[PDB]
């Protein structure tokens, strides 16, 4: 290490790997005494270490307690200067930069006024949330860090209700009564609707009945211990801090649904209020118009020239710039192409003229363009392709129509995008240089042109009918709507208010390239009755880019969207942040305020924004959002940093294992793994942090005797931790997670999410079809975590316990469930198999084989490999991926080999049919979910053409009876004739 | 003259095949489908106007056809022929288009053996594109790593170079007093300081220059891969289209 002393002296120190910066500084100022200039140096306390980190950003090391190898230095050199700048601010900035993965000082360098205004205006949301979380301190902070995990609807499903004994649930409460951790059981039977306060009261009743207290004394004791204790789930950091009915908590309701007995710890609330600290949020240091409707002119744009166009002049004939004005995915006018020019000189200097009039430009209009090439073979055999694309918003974030010359760097066409324009992509210039730069010029009208302030300028420019309006109302979002229905909906736009769920259809009936119609639509929306959140999320797709429609949708969400449903739909709600024209919008404020008042939401908010920081299109947007959140998440930045460090170390280990150890065999690879894991700084990083999959789960010491690399593709790393909770034995002692590097997990996450949604709706429907949507989280570029399901064995691993017979799975299940428990195991197996058949048929999941179909000792079946869905096999009839070979029917039929005669198989078919109809009834929700994932960049769905698959498996275009017949037809065809009856 | 034999009548093709057929086509081009609802009855006329595919229902009633309640036309073919010569504005002034360019289904103008070659040719042509794309993304991100390292080498030089200024500023006070004192030993020690600092700067700059040359070579290879992809892609699309056409022919 070479140290640059302040007085121009330079000295080389023999530092060691683990030395802290305090030690290094003291050693350096000891060593400098050998050199001429030592006599003019001050005390070592007056200087700090400065250097350049691998991010390429100069860093001041105010936190001298850090270790040398932990600094993330670029080269072994050190610079010494007097400290300048605010200490705490700089350490917080480096913490944030490490958490979000890029330096915070970068955002201070972008000169874009939109970015500098966004990151200064979002602080209002952060301060409002921070004030919210301190309203009722210290209870409000405990609610922030330990938010109740409650269901949306207090009312229990009737089938779930009938599990209880006369409406009462048996609960065992644990009390730590002695310093030596003496554990006392209090088996307690209560009403399923008691709030935690009365459960506390009854537990205290049982705790003090032995002293035969008088009525007054007993009441005083009960009241005293009501305000002293709280209930915690045994084995995880889940707490009951709010007065919901006990059965509404997801833990207790899952206990009823599974038949288990809730285990609650009678923790003292002083311990809770002590274990959470007071971490605070502070303001960062950085904290002649004419109306558009008077222009009276056509829109025209000049294309000057292009550069850095990478196309073989020998192969392509000529190039041109294709353009078009788009509102969402709707062209406002016919597309305009420039004259073809040889690729040797991409220069046009051509004014492109558009049919759209300037006054009739909608606020959400954007210029979409791309450079294309012409392979002019024999006239009609000509073929076109896009070289690069880019989108320009006509109006900037401040409502100003773009004018004058501008330069746009064009993005690379996304893989698989055949279309010549990419209107679904993000707006903005490519930040990467050495990319095609297209020069444009917009007309100038002698002054800046503003979109009219519609607050004032909105003044400016039978029974069969009701039946038809209702019928159009019930149609699914992607259904084709003819021109006649579009005119009828606009004819009766005023009577459509009596049916509020017709807004998505009535908004597509507007002439968005007409000023008069859009003015009326705006006048209607501000008077619209609010609609359900499952429907307000439809108005956040790409199809509805108007700021008014999206504002109405966001208000509906903030009115009716519960935190349970917010966390259930967080993936989509973060995906649709890409469709927003501007950085500062209402959706981002809603999501940020919600994340800053509920750590359960904030955890996955961060890990979903963080998981796409590698994407350059959104990098800046999500980085600004993440900086704003991390500056205001309070204490959780420490745990986020711990998780980031752990995942980074695992990423490095797996990168090494597949880049240099790839050629070596299993034994030596495991040897390298175990050698690397046991080192002190891999031990410290990978132990004692919250689980990224579930922040309520602590990950303690590593069971290195159980960590191993699996035989699965690309050798995922199978970890295993202890559970440090003092009650871990009642939940689990083993916390195992599969770390996958090299597999794209953000489609598997979506598949599991949808399975969870549909299981929930089936359970609410009275269908007890069990689905196991295990945990999954994508944390970066094709790197993610997968929850390990305890006591699970792939059907291949069971057949391996032999030539294995057809009855092998049934024999195994019968042996694992000897006696009276056998019937329940078979019933649960049947229900899980039915649920998964329906789900995988509807979603077109990848093909199913013995190595990716799991089964527990409990009898429950479930699937693990969800790599492909919506039938990506088009590049080679919609197919059923999950087929019930005899190994499954034999189990379902309770050992009778008959394939389609037994009663049990008929009842299984009935479950399949009812579940399918239940999904088909809620098809709008799933279509809205898929249609909000189109900007995600997954190959499986990049356009609404891909979402047309689910519309086919659900058979939404047919009658419900005909949809039933279609489902039976498909099942019968795949299962060789067993489903015709 | 029967509808089944009309050039523009396609039958029960899906809305996605309609979008594919009508993509980027000229305004007025159209094709007539059997309704999305499979039940025997109304048809749908989908024509391109203003960059969009407008959908017009063809209501069937009492053996007659039309776009509206009067329903005077005798047959779908006669209706389209009427609007092949008359503007749609007579029906709806909302659009002034005319049915100009019917998307003919007769443009089809051993087959199993040939389809096998196209399936193989497309399959290997695709593998070329995915291989290039993964090699393209790898070089795209690796270029970013080498480009940020140049940003890091620029900073390192800024600090080393800044040191030279401090050494120049302070050495004068020592150098003059030593010269008048005759302390050549400390003077030569400061000269050795200069030598060490300059040598370290030279090493830094040499590594930076090697990095820059490697970066330029990597960027050239990156552009070569990009050009290869842009040349392959049109052939990939054309091969897929021809393979699908032959598959449809064989499925007849």
């Amino acid at each position: 290490v070479e140290c640059l002393l302040p007085n121009g002296m330079i000295v080389t120190l023999e530092c060691l790997r683990e030395a802290t910066l305090i030690t290094i500084k003291h050693e350096l100022f000891k060593e400098a005494r050998k050199y001429p200039l030592h006599q003019l140096l001050q005390d070592e306390s007056s200087y700090i270490f400065v250097s350049v980190t691998q991010e390429a950003e100069r860093e001041e090391f105010f936190d001298e307690t850090r270790r040398l190898c932990d600094l993330r230095l670029f080269q072994p050199f050190l610079k010494v200067i007097e400290p300048v700048g605010n200490r705490e601010e700089k350490i917080l900035n480096r913490e944030i930069g490490f958490a979000i993965g890029m330096p915070v000082c970068e955002f201070d360098m972008v000169k874009d006024p939109e970015v500098q205004d966004f990151r200064r205006n979002i602080l209002n949301v952060c301060k409002e949330a921070v004030d919210l979380r301190d309203l009722n301190s210290p209870h409000s902070r405990a609610m922030y860090v330990y938010p109740p995990n409650v269901e949306s609807s207090p009312e229990l499903p009737k089938h779930i209700y009938n599990k209880l004994d006369k409406g009462q649930i048996i609960v065992v409460i644990w009390v730590i009564v002695s310093p030596n951790n003496d554990k006392q059981k209090y088996t307690l039977k209560i009403n399923h609707d008691c709030v935690p306060e009365q459960v506390i009261a009854e537990a205290i009743r049982k705790k003090t009945r032995s002293m035969l207290l008088s009525s007054e004394q007993l009441k005083l004791c009960v009241l005293e211990y009501q305000g002293k204790y709280i209930l915690k789930v045994c084995g995880c950091d889940e707490y009951f801090l709010e007065k919901y009915p006990l059965s509404q908590y997801k833990y207790i309701r899952s206990c009823i649904m599974l038949g288990r007995m809730p285990n609650l710890m009678l923790m003292a609330k002083e311990s809770l209020y002590s274990q959470l600290p007071m971490d605070c949020f502070t303001m960062p240091s950085y904290s002649s118009t004419k109306s558009l409707w008077v222009i009276n002119s056509a829109l025209r744009i000049k294309i000057l020239c292009a550069t850095y166009v990478n196309v073989n002049i020998r192969d392509i004939d000529k190039i041109y710039v294709r353009t078009g004005i788009y509102h969402g995915g709707e062209p406002l006018c016919d597309n305009v192409n420039t004259q073809r020019v040889p690729c040797s000189n991409p220069r046009w200097n051509e004014w492109l003229n558009y049919d759209i009039y300037i006054p009739d430009l909608p606020r959400a209009a954007r210029l979409c363009l791309s450079i294309c090439s012409v392979k002019g073979r024999k006239g009609a055999k000509e073929e076109h392709c896009p070289l690069a694309w880019g989108n320009i918003n006509l109006f900037d974030y401040t409502d100003t129509l773009v004018s004058g010359k501008m330069a746009l760097n064009l993005w690379p066409v996304p893989h698989g995008l055949e279309d010549l324009l990419n209107p679904i992509g993000v707006t903005g210039s490519n930040p990467n240089k050495e990319t095609p730069c297209l020069e444009l010029e917009f007309d100038w009208f002698s002054s800046v042109v503003k979109f009219p302030d519609m607050s004032v300028i909105e003044e400016h420019a039978r029974e069969n009918d009701k039946e038809q309006l209702k019928a159009i109302s019930t149609r699914d979002p992607l259904s084709e709507i003819t021109e006649q229905e579009k005119d009828f909906l606009w004819s009766h736009r005023h009577y459509c208010v009596t049916i509020p769920e017709i807004l998505p259809k009535l908004l597509l009936s507007v002439k968005w390239n007409s000023r008069d119609e859009v003015a009326q639509m705006y006048c209607l929306v501000k008077d619209w009755p609010p609609i359900k959140p499952e429907q307000a999320m439809e108005l956040l797709d790409c199809n509805y880019p108007d700021p008014m429609v999206r504002g109405f949708a966001v208000r509906c969400l903030e009115k009716y969207l519960t935190d349970d449903k917010l966390s259930q739909y967080l993936i989509q709600l973060v995906q649709v942040l890409k469709y927003e024209q501007y950085l500062d919008n209402l959706l981002v404020r809603f999501l940020l305020k919600k994340a800053l008042t509920n750590q359960r939401i904030g955890h996955f908010f961060f890990w979903h924004l963080k998981s796409e920081m590698h994407n350059k299109t959104v990098s800046q947007r999500f980085g600004l959002l993440l900086e704003s959140y991390c500056r205001a998440c309070g204490m959780y930045l420490k745990h986020l940093n711990r998780q980031v460090e752990a995942m980074e170390k695992l990423i490095n280990l797996t990168d090494i294992l597949k880049q240099e150890k790839k050629d070596e065999t299993q034994k030596v690879q495991m040897k390298f793994l175990v050698e690397q894991m046991r080192r002190p700084d891999f031990m410290d990083a990978l132990q004692g942090f919250l689980s990224p999959l579930n922040p309520a789960h602590q990950l303690g010491n590593l069971r290195l005797e159980e960590c191993r690399i699996m035989s699965s593709a690309k050798r995922p790393l199978w970890l295993n931790w202890e559970n440090p909770d003092i009650m871990s034995e009642l939940l689990f002692q083993n916390n195992e997670i599969i770390f996958k590097n090299g597999d794209d997990l953000r489609q598997d996450m979506l598949t599991l999410q949808i399975i969870r949604i549909m299981e929930n709706i089936w359970q609410n429907q009275g269908l007890d079809l069990r689905m196991l949507p295990y945990g999954c989280l994508s944390i970066g570029d094709c790197v993610g975590l997968i929850e390990v399901v305890r006591n699970s064995h792939t059907i291949m691993q069971i057949q391996c316990k032999g030539q294995f017979n057809s009855h092998t799975l049934h024999q195994w299940l019968k042996d694992k469930n000897k006696g009276e428990i056998y019937d329940a195991a078979i019933d649960l197996f049947t229900r899980s198999c039915a649920g998964y058949c329906v789900a995988t048929f509807i979603l077109g999941i990848g093909d199913r084989h013995n190595s990716n179909i799991m089964v527990k000792d409990d009898g429950q079946l479930f699937h693990i490999d969800f790599g492909h869905f919506l039938d990506h096999k088009k590049k080679k009839r919609e197919r059923v991926p999950f087929v019930l070979t005899q190994d499954f029917l034999i189990v379902i039929s309770k050992g009778a080999q008959e394939c389609t005669k037994t009663r049990e198989f008929e009842r299984f078919q009935e479950m399949c049919y009812k579940a399918y109809l239940a999904i088909r009834q809620h098809a709008n929700l799933f279509i809205n979910l898929f249609s909000m994932m189109l900007g995600s960049g997954m190959p499986e769905l990049q356009s609404f053409d891909d979402i047309a698959y689910i519309r086919k498996t659900l058979a939404l275009d047919k009658t419900e009876q005909e949809a039933l017949e279609y489902f039976m037809k498909q099942m019968n065809d795949a299962h060789h004739g067993g489903w015709t009856t | 003259m029967s509808l089944q034999d009309a050039e523009w009548y396609w039958g029960d093709i899906s809305r996605e095949e309609v979008n594919e057929k009508l993509r980027d086509t000229a305004d007025g081009t159209f094709l007539v489908r059997d309704a999305s609802t499979k039940m025997h009855g109304d048809y749908t006329l989908t024509l391109r106007k203003g960059g969009n595919n407008k959908l017009i229902k063809i209501f069937h009633r009492d053996g007659k056809y039309g776009f509206s309640d009067p329903l005077t036309f005798s047959s779908v073919v006669e209706l389209i022929n009427h609007y092949r010569n008359e503007s749609l504005a007579q029906y709806n002034p909302k659009l002034d288009v005319k049915l100009l360019y019917p998307v003919s289904k007769y443009q089809q103008d051993a087959v199993g053996k040939k389809l096998h070659e196209y399936n193989t040719q497309f399959q290997e042509k695709s593998r070329e594109y995915d291989r290039l794309y993964e090699e393209y993304t790898r070089t795209s991100q690796e270029i970013q790593m080498k480009r940020t390292a140049i940003e890091a080498f620029n900073e390192t030089i800024k600090i080393f170079e800044e040191q030279c200024q401090t050494q120049e500023r302070y050495s004068k006070e020592y150098i003059e007093k030593f010269k008048r004192e005759g302390n050549e030993k400390e003077i030569q020690r400061i000269m050795h300081n200069y030598d060490k600092l300059k040598s370290r700067i030279s090493e830094i700059i040499d590594s930076r220059r090697r990095l820059e040359e490697d970066l330029k070579k990597q960027a050239a290879e990156y552009r070569e891969i990009d050009k290869r992809m842009n040349s392959i892609k049109p052939d990939l699309i054309q091969l897929r289209k021809t393979r699908d056409q032959y598959l449809m022919w064989l499925t007849q």
